[PDB]
């Protein structure tokens, strides 16, 4: 069968990190979702010519439940590690997520996304530069998304999928 | 056809159009009535207090979710406005009075299932009560009185015998000694259960419809799922603790070997909030690198918690197809829902437009009801099991961090677990024993009829 790749989504709650996941689902002209359904988590794509299928796990909303994400992480292939640019608690909560992701996989070299997403109107306080550094300071690439009109969304899964074919 | 009022000086007058109301090609399953999809307000409240018929189920809906498009004072004010009403014989007895006992219908039922808007606005129920006073008629004055007593009530705010409480090393009332081996396997997943199924019931929808646990003021809004999910981190928490803070391995072995009896129960219980909190302990960095301790574990043991782990694979795929095959009482894990209703609020628009005119999308509202109704079946039914007094205080006042931040405790766990089972290929130490008592498990089956 054709390879499908398991992707965690993982990031700071109350700041749009949904938005990621729903607007890769749906497609760019359909606004109806029902995140009850096996094909809200389930897209078969085509990337650099080879057909797969993306498997994505966002628990998006149950991040108070802190001791239940080891169990989501071991499994996940790739990671998308989101914070939103108008929030700079969501910016430092990062460097927890990846030291947990490290210690659940035991590597140092895991494929992981840093995404910035820009999920409103409201001022920005995460300046690219700063992203860009902390991306390269783990050795990961950066992928800034708008959670209103689908810019970077396709950019940042797909630069994960080439992350997890090169591992 | 009737001859209703101008738009001009009744605005829920005004005709049905593409402009300002849609519906679902389907029809509600047992009532034949139309599956309203999105309209105005006006429409909405027109829909509410319809003429034609009843609409018990969009009235449910209407006042669990109205909240993200309406605000209650304004709520209030709309159901006055379609009170005041300005042939004249078939009009009074087909339109004015089956609409004026909907408006009241309205009335008593946001009273009776969601009296919270009231507790905090007292204006809200200063202009309820106004109202109320002003209704006059012999067809209404029953209405108005169950309306009044209700008012007056939130105001002022059953099986056979339970089986007998198991006993292990600890006796009845030596809580000093009470811990994960001295008290019974049985008895701690029972007053688990309990806790938890009371942590369970009391979430009510006002924490949840428009993601309030989410939002900044979520300690606030959601006090009580916060509660939840904090006794159940907590004792995800303390099952990891006490496993690597057990140095000793044939004592290690014995700890988890209990946990597993505990998850027994759990699942026997349908408690699958305590089968995840296992699940989760036994899935996190600190226990499951224990290779050492897990090869010890008998092989029933070993099945039982695979088992377990799987209801979480794939989605909660398996979870979801034995919480549907089960009746209550049982305690779901919650968590499921809170994705649910986030994703669908995140993932549909608050408004459609049609006609170049902004309609409040309703089906959006329906589909977190849908959830919030799916929570509140499993709220109802209570266990049929005795209350310990001491074993319930013990469990309620777990505190596995103590005074430690998240990261320093999490930190210290796993720096535990790389001391008791040191990384290959460093070999196995040894460590002494810290526990006076007999480590064998009395078992799960009840020792008594
Ligand atoms: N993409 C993905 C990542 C992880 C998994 S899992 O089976 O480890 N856990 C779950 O599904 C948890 C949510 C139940 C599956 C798919
Ligand atoms: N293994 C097991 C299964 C069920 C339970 S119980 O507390 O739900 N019911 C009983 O004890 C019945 C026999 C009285 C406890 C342990």
């Amino acid at each position: 069968h054709m390879t499908e790749y398991k992707l965690v989504v993982v990031g700071a709650g109350g700041v749009g990190k949904s938005a990621l996941t729903i607007q890769l689902i749906q497609n760019h002209f359909v606004d109806e979702y029902d995140p009850t359904i096996e094909d809200s988590y389930r897209k078969q794509v085509v990337i650099d010519g080879e057909t797969c299928l993306l498997d994505i796990l966002d628990t998006a909303g149950q991040e108070e439940y802190s001791a239940m994400r080891d169990q989501y992480m071991r499994t996940g292939e790739g990671f998308l590690c989101v914070f939103a640019i108008n929030n700079t608690k969501s910016f430092e909560d990062i460097h927890q997520y990846r030291e947990q992701i490290k210690r659940v996989k035991d590597s140092d070299d895991v494929p992981m996304v840093l995404v910035g997403n820009k999920c409103d109107l409201a001022a920005r306080t995460v300046e690219s530069r700063q992203a860009q550094d902390l991306a390269r300071s783990y050795g990961i690439p950066y992928i800034e998304t708008s959670a209103k009109t689908r810019q970077g969304v396709e950019d940042a899964f797909y630069t994960l999928v080439r992350e997890i074919r090169q591992h | 056809q009737m001859r209703l009022p101008s738009a001009d000086v009744y605005r829920f007058a005004e005709p049905d159009s593409e402009e300002n109301i849609i519906f679902e090609e389907n029809m509600q399953p047992k009532a034949g009535i139309p599956i309203i999809k999105a309209g105005t307000v006006i429409k909405l409240i027109e829909r509410l207090t319809y003429h034609m018929y009843a609409d018990p189920n969009f009235v449910r809906t209407f006042l669990t979710t109205y909240r993200s498009f309406c605000k209650p004072q304004e709520l209030l004010s709309l159901i006055i406005e379609r009170f005041e009403i300005p042939e004249l014989k078939r009009f009074r007895k087909e339109y004015i009075q089956p609409v004026q006992l909907r408006v009241l219908n309205v009335c008593r039922h946001w009273v009776e299932h969601h009296f919270y808007d009231f507790e905090r606005d007292a204006y809200l129920l200063q202009r309820m009560e106004e109202f109320i006073g002003t209704v006059r008629g012999k067809a209404m004055k029953k209405w108005v009185e169950s309306i009044t007593k209700i008012i007056q009530r939130k105001k002022i705010a059953f099986q056979s015998s339970p089986p007998t409480v198991e006993w292990h090393i600890s006796r009845p009332g030596h809580i000093e000694t009470f811990d994960l081996l001295t008290l019974h396997p049985i008895e701690i997943a029972r007053q688990l259960t309990l806790l938890e199924s009371d942590l369970y019931r009391a979430v009510q929808p006002s924490e949840l419809v428009g993601s309030v646990w989410t939002k900044e003021d979520k300690e606030i809004n959601s006090p009580n799922l916060l509660k939840m999910i904090r006794h159940t981190t907590n004792l995800t928490l303390w099952f990891e603790k006490c496993i690597v803070e057990t140095e000793n391995l044939e004592e290690r072995v014995a700890v988890v070997s209990r946990i597993i009896e505990i998850l027994q129960v759990f699942q026997e219980l349908n408690n699958f909030n305590g089968v995840l909190e296992v699940v989760s302990a036994m899935n996190s960095s600190p226990v499951y690198r224990l290779d050492h301790t897990f090869e010890q574990i008998p092989s029933r043991q070993k099945k039982i918690l695979e088992e377990a782990h799987e209801l979480s694979e794939d989605h909660y795929k398996k979870y979801l197809a034995k919480l549907r095959s089960i009746n209550p009482p049982c305690v779901p894990f919650f968590g499921i829902y809170l994705t649910n209703i986030l994703k669908t609020e995140e993932g549909n628009p608050e408004v459609l437009k049609r006609h170049g005119k902004e309609l409040i999308n309703f089906s959006k509202r329906r589909k977190v009801a849908e959830i919030t109704g799916e929570i509140q079946q499993y709220q109802n039914q209570p266990y049929c099991l005795r209350v310990e007094s001491d074993i319930k205080r013990f469990f309620e006042n777990l505190n596995p961090m103590g005074n430690s931040m998240e990261k320093e405790f999490t930190d210290y766990l796993f720096n535990k677990s790389l001391e008791i089972e040191p990384r290959n290929p460093k070999p196995l130490p040894r460590f002494p024993k810290k526990y006076s008592y007999p480590l064998k498990s009395p078992g799960v089956r009840p020792s008594n009829p």
